[PDB]
RNA sequence: ACUAUGCCAGCUGGUGGAUUGCUCGGCUCAGGCGCUGAUGAAGGACGUGCCAAGCUGCGAUAAGCUGUGGGGAGCCGCACGGAGGCGAAGAACCACAGAUUUCCGAAUGAGAAUCUCUCUAACAAUUGCUUCGCGCAAUGAGGAACCCCGAGAACUGAAACAUCUCAGUAUCGGGAGGAACAGAAAACGCAACGUGAUGUCGUUAGUAACCGCGAGUGAACGCGAUACAGCCCAAACCGAAGCCCUCACGGGCAAUGUGGUGUCAGGGCUACCUCUCAUCAGCCGACCGUCUUCACGAAGUCUCUUGGAAUAGAGCGUGAUACAGGGUGACAACCCCGUACUGAAGACCAGUACGCUGUGCGGUAGUGCCAGAGUAGCGGGGGUUGGAUAUCCCUCGCGAAUAACGCAGGCAUCGACUGCGAAGGCUAAACACAACCUGAGACCGAUAGUGAACAAGUAGUGUGAACGAACGCUGCAAAGUACCC
């Protein structure tokens, strides 16, 4: 579950840069015609085995 | 000159072809079908007969 | 697809049967529970509650379903013309909530209670 | 697999034809001759044809003048339909 | 203080349609898939609606008829009208299968600018089989390019120009398939105690080779990959033991040889040894994968403010294997479609792989029994190629050998050495294109992008071949302006 990986995120401290990433900006120009309508921030790279 | 009834028939549709769109399609269609574009007269245009 | 000219083309190009998705409506905390559905197909003779724009907060029975211009008529949600006369107010689906459901018809109402199917 | 008789062809020309010289107008199919005229009528409304005339129309379709036997009223058979 | 005709700059209102914003169309890439037609295709003509001009659909059963499955309370195409109808006898709509399917059209009884004629009669023409009868069959024409076989320029480059080059290109003739062609060595020739059918990709390499030795032109073997697959005749020796049509009777074919054997791992014959493995003919017949379609699918439509409308601001909450994209009266994971997950179907892979039935592989000795001729080869004349005395092909003339023989190894002849067996035949897979299905994008954004976002190959021009535009945006909702002058 994606919760509890809030959860833990949370604990750890690091929970404020979903926060960060929570929003999208609605470019402007013409990539919406194309698609390309939306971006958001990048937030955090988790690497598993 | 001489028609054939082939050519006869032609003719008759090619006047057939000449009417105006209906007024009622006009209503239906919220006046987005107006014009018939292959509307022809027998000096100023010429046909394939 | 991905592609925004595509999905809107494939939404207003739709044959007939495939527009009953696009007269969806959310169903009450109630019916939600009582069929285990999140939203139903509108049918003429559902009552529906108005939950957006100038008709918000309106309830009234559902009069008529276009599945062409994918909209509905509510009772008594209209617009006065010049001539004094009482037209509807077409309403998009999404605007709208159906409070109680016209289950008159033995398919519609076996769809609704199975938990495989959708109503 | 086409029908001979189309329908009556109904115009003031045709009234007078009736009234006058006890002949129906039709509407037929261009393919058919004289003969399949004047039977098609024949059975159909149950009358005796004595002559058909035919012309190939500016319509696109055939016109055939059928005048009937004097013991048959074409006002009559025509009130009918 | 006057000044008209006027000049310059603004203002209000036009004209005009730029700009910005928007995208039902383009452009390009990628994955899948891929033949149709005498059982009359493709294309076209003319019809077909209550009213119907255009487009679409359909075919006298004519925006449609039937069956099964799906779908669902609405529907009667684009198309928002008037009338009227259909649908719980489950309509619309979607999938699959069937019915109907006018005329012209390869167009095939004959003629003809889509009509007509006659002995109700015709596979016309060419051809195979043939009960010699059109009795049974075949061909014809289409298709976006791709593919194979023929015919084959010139502008141009060489700073002129002739060989050369452009180029075996453009274009023309013939023809196949979903791919085509090639293909199991008379090969290669890192010369070897080596490689081992074919195509393709990468490289070998702008190397060898060609060339007014100018400009230019231009491989291969090998190697690394992709995919892999190997077989059948002719003849010897057998000699009717055979094949085709028909339910059957019966007919036809076949000694000018059907059929058995056999095919460089040479084979046959004779005498042996040994095996049931190879091959070939058959039967069964998929998984997975891929492409497309479908089912199900979590969570707010709470408060205040602004607003015509919250999808805005502020506040309080929620889901997430789902925060791709779209719609909704303005920035929406939680309003609607969808999206993740899971599941189903069809199509392709493929009548393939696996499995199985039958057949039987192979070895020794002996035997000059068999083994593809205008061929191999030579000469005359041309074309073509990088092919140079050493490419491939055409044409005229000449012209072998018989395995104890023959061909090749980039000049000729002779010997040696090494390789190989022409003049008979088949062959899966890997590769080309893009009609068709789908997906994608630092592409264009209505003078752009297709000629074509619109009636688009439309309107219109030309006797014809052929040529060929422009035109996108009310509004949240038609509430598309009643009544009066
Ligand atoms: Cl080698
Ligand atoms: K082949
Ligand atoms: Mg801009
Ligand atoms: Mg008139
Ligand atoms: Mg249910
Ligand atoms: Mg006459
Ligand atoms: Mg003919
Ligand atoms: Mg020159
Ligand atoms: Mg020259
Ligand atoms: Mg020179
Ligand atoms: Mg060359
Ligand atoms: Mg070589
Ligand atoms: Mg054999
Ligand atoms: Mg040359
Ligand atoms: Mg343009
Ligand atoms: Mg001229
Ligand atoms: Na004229
Ligand atoms: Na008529
Ligand atoms: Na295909
Ligand atoms: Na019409
Ligand atoms: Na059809
Ligand atoms: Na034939
Ligand atoms: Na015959
Ligand atoms: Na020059
Ligand atoms: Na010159
Ligand atoms: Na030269
Ligand atoms: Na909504
Ligand atoms: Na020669
Ligand atoms: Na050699
Ligand atoms: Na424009």
């Amino acid at each position: 579950k994606t919760q509890e990986v809030v959860s833990l995120l949370e604990a750890l401290d690091v929970h404020a840069d979903i926060d960060r990433a929570d929003e999208t900006k609605i470019k402007a120009g013409q990539g919406s015609a194309r698609g390309r309508k939306y971006r958001r921030p990048a937030s955090i790279l988790f690497v598993t085995s | 000159g001489k028609k054939s009834k082939a050519t006869k028939k032609r003719l008759a549709k090619l006047d057939n072809q000449n009417s105006r769109v209906p007024a009622w399609v006009m209503l239906k269609t919220d006046r987005e079908v107006q014009r018939n574009h292959k509307r022809r007269h027998w000096r100023r245009n010429d046909t394939d007969e | 697809s991905k592609q925004p000219d595509k999905q809107r083309k494939s939404q207003r190009r739709a044959p007939l049967h495939e527009r009953h998705k696009q007269v969806r409506a959310t169903l009450s905390a109630d019916l939600r529970e009582e069929y285990g559905q999140r939203n139903v197909r509108v049918n003429a003779g559902d009552t529906v509650e108005v939950l957006r724009g100038d008709f918000a907060g309106e309830e009234g029975e559902v009069i008529n379903v276009d599945l062409d211009k994918a909209v509905i008529h509510v009772e008594d949600v209209t617009l006065e013309k010049t001539d004094g006369e009482e037209v509807p107010r077409p309403l998009d689906t999404s605007n709208v909530r159906v409070t109680d459901l016209d289950l008159e018809d033995e398919k519609r109402e076996a769809r609704l209670e199975s938990e495989d199917d959708s109503a | 697999s086409w029908d001979v008789i189309k329908h009556p062809h109904v115009t003031e020309k045709a009234m007078n034809d009736m009234d006058f010289q006890n002949k129906l107008q039709f509407a037929v199919d261009d393919r058919a001759s004289k003969g399949e005229v004047a039977d098609a009528v024949e059975e159909q409304y149950d009358v005796t044809v004595e002559q058909v005339n035919t012309q190939n129309t500016m319509d696109g379709e055939k016109k055939a003048v059928v005048r009937l036997s004097e013991d048959d009223d074409a006002q009559e058979v025509a009130s009918r339909i």
